[PDB]
């Protein structure tokens, strides 16, 4: 399967910025503020929880959508068919439940709160899905409960949420919006770690709430956190952020390097093979459904699979 | 009557702040060994980037200067030729006096210091029966601070890691009062005192 | 957290240890305990934060690639931060090692004993169901493709039951209940292999030598090197039944056949041709410690005695420089420095060309490279 | 006490230099016999993380990793391109291997000896089960 | 990482593909407390198509 000159996918998981708020024992919310120290112009910033702050809310909104069904561009329809059929046959044979679960787990346990949970007493993820009929779905004390996939499945509203997500991923035009709020508890005067801005010098990426500036975890940082599902790779140890070549950031070197045949554009070169491997009435191997899981997640991330 | 004895750090790879902090540690241990307080310090190369290769000990007393400078740690890093000890010299021509002061107001700017300040304030105000709201004392958004250097330090009686945020401010040799902080710095509450920057 | 360890055994697989520490302190299933320790390594800052394993099949550091360092750090921390008294948790871990076995094959060490990678049971690890029920732990030896009978019960290891069409304690739980049907799992040239398996554990067996339990697996891998596959215990035990006789016959038979069937004449005959497979297939087992590497010992003894028998046909065998760097542990750099210093005799003047004999190199190893254990005196005072 | 450098840059060559690199190969590093390397390694392991990782965060150079655990600096290059090692500083372009600059932490090299390099007798289990 | 005709690049090592390259994007998003987004425009239809 050749790689066309115009191929692009629009992303399905669309998160928003993660805005922080501080809740005082009077139960009113004031946005976080961060010192910006400068020595005499490196301007290192410092965001710590205020003194009397009872706890800290972290709100954001993530939208799952069925933008992965049709490629946003294919200058050659011959490849558009083999990808829309790829998605259809994936969904039919191995349903969306695995990708949906591995996304909603990152949503529902604090994983978008990247480092802000190292020293936290307890954080509760309250979740308000949009096409919803019940109340809010709330997970609490995520290091005491909801520690593994099973504990998630044990919550009474979990199946409905995953069903909504796989619907949004299934329907021709479905979507599913979640407003997530994390009532996080930190020790007195604890460090919050919003996303640094790209430029020692630590300068925070920030927004303005109530006219005054507050620190945020970027929408792209959060999208990176929700997409740490890629545990299917050679000698897989811990999940990666889904990428065309599974990259790591702490230890720079990149797994799924296209030398191995487990990058993206290599297992896309075999999409025709995967079509017939799924089309058989018999179930496919575990490794090949791992390859196709990574392929589907890489479509959900969307992007540009071109060669100009 | 300013005697001074400088010390220059030899090793071409050395973190001067650490060595200066250890010199001040041992100076402090001295000033608490004998209750003398009349040995001040100076940094004849207080560059922008770092404290320089030198730390000088200045005193009106002559016996205490060389009594200190032959302490155990100094003779030890002398035989290992890390340090270079000079002799007890006077200097009336280097009128280029400065004041190395422990700028304590820098520790009230770190978040864990603002926490201390607010906790103390409310502990006071509630004793005064006043109404204290810790939700108003918001952190300043931009606190640009003057250039300074920091020498990490610890206390033997209670283990903690504070820092002498030492800062050099120019001055004129207004009077020899002959009193320094235990860390050999000039502090405003005690008799403020400049020192000859050799 | 804080845990208590159970009755630590010496020969107990790491996964077995984690099972019997999970089901001892507070956890129902060991998987929960793995997530608990991962949360622990979250709480105290660490590097096993990311790569600490939660599936029990891949706990031993040889499973993680480019994370074995972190996993051993993790085991070190666990061993001195999470128990009432510190356990020997790291010694049970099967981790990689730098040393190889003779033909281009890597090795994995556990405790003080290094096994070849060639026989590791990457999957479908057997068990002694009886020993499971009595002792309550899984011995490490079950992981290797030599241990085919329980050295304590002389029973073949149950790899697949009737209820469970394939079984392993790493999912069972150190108890006799199959995967599908809950019931006792206990079902069932026997002695020709029982002695071998008992000798594989640190023990003695009448025909097999008293090598260190790192060199026993070396013997086994070498035997599979001769017998092109299919390690059978009977031929092994009978081969060590007449030990100095059988191997001497083998090297004679291999050496004589090579000399007739050689296609190029005598003077240019090389030693990878004659004595090609035995010599280099025994030179590095656990290591060339001639006291323990009994095979290389006997081979070198036989070669030394017959060094000059037929025009020194053995002694004047051309070996390339790179084969001298194997014959005696050295660098092509260092043998180059030796030959330009005129230590060796590059028969034709002027680097991977065959320019040196065996005899001049054997005496060279005797003179300038005889190590502490790679030493001549270990084999000369043998049978 | 007399370290002319801070702790975050304190190396192993100066702190504990003569003892370690003076006992690493008395005749050869068999930890059952090389009793002094055995006890030094036991002491260091038992105090790897004592004071916010004093011993653990000790700077080590490639030419010291090659002697703490037998391998050639080219094999170390192969270990650090495979990211089995942790080169705390980034050499962005094309990996120019500098074998002299203090780049690894001792703790993370002690652990790398504990797996990937625990050879036949250069083995941890020889010293831990001692006095 | 690939050149045309599907061949890996020998210079794009596993350390070269891992280097994070930066981009710059303009980012617009609803403020936090903002209720909703108004969007206003005016469209005028005319008979400029007759002649
Ligand atoms: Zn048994």
């Amino acid at each position: 399967l050749k790689l066309p000159t115009n191929l692009a996918y629009e992303r399905s998981i669309d998160p928003s910025d993660v805005c922080f708020f501080v809740v005082w024992p009077d139960d009113r919310k004031t946005p976080l503020t961060y010192n910006s120290r400068t020595l005499l112009p490196h301007q290192v910033d410092f965001c710590h929880v205020p003194y009397g702050a009872s706890h800290i809310e972290c709100s954001f909104s993530v939208s799952f959508s069925s933008e992965l069904r049709q490629p946003y561009k294919c200058n050659s329809s011959k490849v558009k068919q083999t990808l829309v059929q790829l998605v259809e046959l994936y969904e039919t044979k191995i349903g969306w439940t695995e990708l949906a679960t591995r996304y909603l787990m990152n949503i529902c346990n604090g994983k978008w709160l990247w480092k802000n949970t190292r020293k936290a007493y307890c954080w509760n993820i309250v979740l308000t899905p949009w096409p919803w009929n019940g109340e809010k779905v709330g997970f609490e004390d995520i290091r005491t409960n909801y520690t593994s996939r099973q504990d998630f499945k044990n919550n009474k509203n979990w199946s409905a949420i995953v069903e909504m997500i796989k619907t949004a991923f299934s329907s021709t035009d479905g979507l599913a919006i979640f407003e997530v709020r994390a009532t996080l508890h930190l020790p007195t005067n604890a460090m919050v770690r919003p996303s640094q801005v790209f430029t020692n010098s630590r300068v925070f990426q920030s927004t303005t709430i109530d006219g005054e500036r507050s620190p945020i975890l970027g929408a792209f940082k959060t999208g990176a956190a929700i997409a740490t599902i890629d545990d299917w790779y050679p000698e897989a140890t811990e999940p990666l952020r889904v990428g065309r070549f599974g990259v790591h950031r702490e230890d720079v070197t990149c797994y799924r390097h296209p030398s191995t045949g487990k990058d993206f554009f290599s297992i896309l070169q075999q999409a025709e093979h995967y079509i017939e491997v799924l089309s058989a009435n018999k179930t496919p191997a575990q490794e090949t459904i791992n390859d196709m899981h990574f392929l589907m997640a890489n479509l959900i991330k969307g992007g540009m699979f071109q060669h100009k | 009557k300013w005697y001074y004895k400088t010390i220059t750090f030899l090793p071409e790879l050395c973190n001067n702040e650490s060595l200066a902090a250890k010199c001040l540690r041992v100076l402090h241990g001295f000033n608490y060994q004998y209750e003398t307080r009349n040995i001040g310090v100076s940094f004849p190369l207080w560059c922008d980037a770092t404290v320089g290769k030198k730390i000088s000990f200045v005193s009106k007393n002559k016996i205490e200067l060389d009594l200190l400078l032959k302490q155990h740690y100094f003779v030890q890093m002398e035989q290992l030729q890390y340090f270079h000890i000079s002799n007890t010299v006077l200097v009336p021509e280097d009128c280029t006096y400065v004041s190395f002061r422990r700028c304590q107001s820098i520790d009230k700017l770190t978040a864990a210091g603002l926490a201390r300040k607010i906790r103390r304030l409310e502990k006071r105000a509630l004793s005064r029966g006043e109404q204290f709201d810790p939700s108003s004392f918001a952190q300043k958004e931009h606190t640009a601070i003057a250039h300074y250097h920091s020498l990490g330090e610890s206390s033997k009686q209670t283990n903690r890691n504070f820092r002498l945020n030492i800062r050099m401010l120019s001055e004129q040799p207004r009077e020899g009062n002959s009193i320094f902080s235990s860390y050999g710095l000039s502090n405003s509450e005690n008799s403020f005192q400049p020192v000859p920057l050799i | 957290m804080f845990l208590q360890r159970p009755k630590p055994y010496s020969d107990e697989s790491l996964e077995s240890f984690f099972i019997r520490v999970a089901n001892k302190n507070g956890y129902g299933d060991v998987h929960r305990f793995l997530e608990a320790t991962k949360r622990f390594l979250q709480d105290i800052d660490h590097n096993g934060y990311q790569t600490f394993p939660t599936d029990i099949t891949r706990i031993n550091p040889y499973s993680a690639k480019n994370s074995s360092s972190a996993r051993t750090a993790s085991f070190l921390k666990l061993a001195q931060l999470t128990f009432n008294e510190p356990p020997e948790l790291l010694g049970l871990a099967i981790n990689r090692t730098n040393m190889k076995y003779s033909p281009s094959t890597s090795a994995v060490v556990r405790g003080a004993e290094v096994f070849p990678r060639s026989l590791l049971r990457t999957h479908s690890i057997p068990c002694c169901p009886l020993c499971l029920r009595e002792n309550g732990y899984a011995s490490y030896l079950w992981h290797f493709q030599g241990y085919e009978y329980c050295h304590s019960h002389n029973v073949p290891l149950i790899t697949t039951c009737s209820c469970g069409k394939e079984f392993d304690y790493r999912v069972s739980g150190l108890k006799g209940i199959c995967c599908k049907c809950k019931e006792p799992i206990t079902l069932t040239g026997h002695e020709a292999a029982c002695t071998v398996s008992n000798w594989l554990a640190g023990h003695e067996s009448k025909p097999l030598p008293n090598l260190p339990k790192s060199y026993r697996w070396g013997l086994v891998h070498w035997w599979m090197g001769i017998k092109d596959s299919e390690f059978d215990h009977f031929s092994f035990v009978q081969f060590f039944s007449n030990w100095p006789r059988s191997f001497h016959s083998i090297i004679e038979d291999e050496v004589e056949f090579n000399l007739e069937h050689a296609v190029v004449s005598t003077s240019e005959l090389r030693l990878k041709d004659l004595l090609g497979r035995l010599f280099f297939g025994s030179i590095r087992l656990p290591e060339r410690n001639l006291q323990h590497n009994i095979i290389l010992g006997e081979l070198l003894c036989y070669l030394e005695n017959r060094l000059w028998q037929d025009k020194g046909l053995i002694a004047n065998l051309k070996m390339n420089a790179l084969e001298a760097t194997v014959m005696l542990n050295c660098s092509l750099d260092q043998i180059a420095s030796m030959v330009e210093q005129r230590i060796l005799k590059p028969n034709r003047k002027s680097v991977t060309d065959y320019l040196f004999h065996f005899g001049d190199i054997f005496c060279l190893w005797l003179a300038e490279f005889q190590s502490d254990e790679f030493n001549r005196s270990f084999y000369v005072s043998r049978w | 006490e007399h370290a002319v450098v801070s702790t975050s840059e304190l190396r192993l060559k100066d702190l504990l230099g003569r003892l370690f690199f003076g006992s690493i190969r008395l005749p050869e590093r068999n930890l059952q016999h090389n009793i002094i390397l055995g006890e030094l390694l036991c002491y260091l392991e038992n105090r790897l993380w004592q004071d916010k990782g004093l011993i653990a965060n000790l700077k080590m150079n490639a030419l010291e990793a090659t002697v703490m655990l037998n391998c050639s600096l080219d094999q170390i290059a192969s270990m650090v391109e495979q990211r089995i090692l942790k080169p705390n500083r980034k050499s962005k372009p094309n990996s120019p291997l500098d074998v002299t600059d203090y780049l690894f932490h001792f703790g993370d090299i002690f652990c790398l000896w504990l797996a990937e390099f625990q050879s036949d007798e250069f083995n941890r289990s020889f010293y831990v089960s001692r006095w | 990482a690939y050149d045309v005709s599907g061949q890996p690049i020998k210079s794009a090592t596993a350390e070269a593909l891992a280097q994070g390259n930066p981009h710059q994007v303009d980012f617009c998003h609803v403020p936090y407390g903002a209720s909703h987004i108004e969007c206003s425009f005016s469209v005028s239809f005319s008979s400029e198509l007759r002649q």
